[PDB]
């Protein structure tokens, strides 16, 4: 589920940026820094809603450079394990399917596709489809999907699917 | 009491009687430690029948006869 | 002194010990208590030799020692070290150890369960299948070994925990006579 | 340590709120807007694009009325905040459905009260 949250991240604002305009600067560099940036406590960042407080800035002794507090409510989404969640296939492959959900990436493993799916590498799109063709599913195609688990790395968040389960697959 | 052992692993039934059989769509007899097994790895197949299975697709089923296990959910389904 | 006991002893000692600590126990069994210098004596054994074997008694307590102290005829101080069997820490520490094994068999399935599959063939360091993703080259498309810069294998996981499956497996199909016996004498 | 099925989440996530895609659709149109007007700063990052696009595909509402109608009538219901956005957001058809995706969601409503609400939220919908 999509949260959203008050974030706290320090600024170190460069002396070159004091005087004028500093709190527009600040604002302007939190959302440079913060937005398109993710952290493993809480997932990917979207956007900065709202700044809720630019603390006291702090003068680091020797560095020069002034650390400001700043709680800013973003908008964040993390998958959690154990539940089920929408998603859209990028890529199919023999090997399993690509998914995107907003931000995040999961991909769903060839173990944990359903016993009546089969990949058929014949078809110009490589899809997966069932013994019976009552339902198949390929690139960019509405699914939903168990997290299974989720992993982060390199500030990117990748989980695991799985269809087994009823009520999931192409919807 | 009475079962004398799964063929994937018997030590359950010596080991104690509140170990329920967990049944399958295969007609098959597997128990709770043959769950775990399969949830690390292969959960797609049976462990040697090789017949194809979604996930653990484990239930608690305490006949001793498999056939029956079988039939009784047959019997719902029908 | 029930025969069931006597059996139980006799069966584990013989199942998992060598005749050396069979024979001690049989003296014990035969007689309710013995003294060391007696056994020494009969078994022909050396100190060190029937000590030591006395000491894994003393470990596994299968046994009791009680010390007797009194004046010989000329005088001299003597201490006589008495040995008896302890049927209740035998058959309560027998039970842990057989309780510890079924702890371990299954710590050992467990480990059959957790032994992680994927594998680097030039270092030969072993990868976990979460590790194996983080692993992942996408200029390759495959496994990799970050300090081998090499192919990584994943198939050969399956050998170690087949063949120590039999081994678990067998060890509970053959440790049921025992556990039979137990179930004789629980009272 | 956190588990959606358990309902366990950690503290941070506690005093959260949980936005439906339809309402995030809105915050990110809003950013849209905001980063449309006022040219030539810097232009979104791509996570912007991907999550909109998302978003926007799985928004439920496409009315701020039905939203606003929506949750203000699922706030009078006993339910958790969690349980809410996970009925609004999925949506599911029937109550069996409800209960099967959310199994945490048996023993808050009777089957009747249960298909009632997720009827209703089904006649809020607004099909195109
Ligand atoms: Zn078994
Ligand atoms: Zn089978
Ligand atoms: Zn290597």
């Amino acid at each position: 589920m999509f949260y959203h949250i008050s974030l706290e991240h320090e600024i170190l604002l460069h002396p070159r940026y004091f005087g004028p305009n500093l709190l527009n600067t600040v604002k302007q560099k939190l959302f440079t820094e913060v937005e398109g940036t993710c952290t493993g406590k809480y997932g990917f960042v979207i956007a900065v809603t709202t700044i809720d407080n630019i603390g006291a800035g702090v003068i680091q002794p020797g560095r020069g450079f002034v650390l400001y507090p700043v709680k800013y409510k973003a908008i964040v989404f993390r998958p959690f394990k154990g539940e089920v969640v929408d998603a859209v296939v990028t890529q199919v492959n023999k090997v399993g399917l690509f998914t995107e959900i907003g931000p995040m990436s999961c991909f769903i493993s060839r173990h944990s596709i359903p016993s009546e799916m089969e990949f058929d590498p014949n078809s110009n799109p490589p899809c997966y489809k069932t013994m019976d063709e009552d339902i198949v599913i390929q690139q960019d195609d509405e699914i939903r999907l168990k997290i299974v688990g989720t992993r982060v790395d390199k500030n990117d968040i990748f989980a695991i699917g799985s269809l087994m389960d009823d009520y999931l697959g192409l919807v | 009491m009475d079962d004398q052992g799964c063929p994937r692993c018997k030590t359950t039934k010596y080991r104690n009687p509140s170990l329920k059989l967990m049944v399958n769509v295969c007609g098959h007899t597997l128990c709770e430690s043959c769950v775990d097994l399969l949830f690390v790895r292969g959960a797609g197949n049976c462990p040697e029948c090789g017949t194809p299975l979604r996930k653990s697709n484990f239930r608690v089923q305490l006949f001793e006869d498999p056939t029956v296990d079988k039939e009784v959910e047959i019997r719902k389904k029908v | 002194v029930p025969a069931a006991l006597k059996r139980l002893a006799k069966y584990v000692i013989r199942g998992f010990y060598g005749i050396e600590h069979a024979l001690a126990l049989d003296i014990l069994i035969r007689n309710s208590c013995v003294k060391e210098e007696d056994m020494l004596e009969l078994l022909k054994f050396d100190r060190k030799q029937l000590r030591s074997v006395l000491n894994n008694l003393k470990g596994d307590k299968f046994i009791k020692c009680r010390m007797r102290v009194e004046t010989a005829a000329d005088g001299k101080t003597t201490r006589h070290n008495y040995y008896f069997i302890n049927y209740r820490t035998l058959v309560n520490v027998v039970k842990y150890k057989l309780d510890h094994m079924r702890r371990r068999i299954e710590t050992d399935e467990r480990d059959s369960t957790n032994r992680a599959s994927f594998k680097c063939p030039v270092c030969s360091s072993t990868f976990t299948d979460l590790e194996a993703n983080q692993l992942f080259d996408p200029m390759t498309g495959t496994f990799r070994c970050t300090f081998c810069h090499t192919e990584v294998e994943e198939d050969e996981s399956a050998m170690p925990k087949k063949d120590a499956r039999t081994l678990l497996a067998r060890f509970n199909e053959q440790i049921e006579p025992i556990y039979a016996l137990l179930r004789e004498t629980e009272d | 340590e956190e588990d959606a099925s358990q309902l366990i989440f950690p503290k941070e996530f506690e005093t959260a709120e949980t936005l439906l895609n339809s309402e995030v659709h809105m915050l990110l149109e809003h950013r849209k807007q905001q980063n449309e007007s006022a040219e030539d700063e810097q232009e979104l990052s791509e996570v912007f694009m991907k999550t909109l696009n998302y978003t926007a595909r799985f928004s439920r509402f496409k009315n701020r009325e039905t939203i606003a109608s929506v949750r203000s009538l699922l706030l009078q219901k006993k339910l958790h905040k969690f349980e809410l956005a996970c009925l609004a957001n999925l949506c599911p058809e029937t109550a069996e459905e409800s209960k099967a995706l959310i199994p945490s969601l048996e023993g808050r409503f009777e089957d009747e009260e249960l298909q009632q609400i997720l009827d209703d939220i089904q006649t809020k919908r607004s099909f195109q």
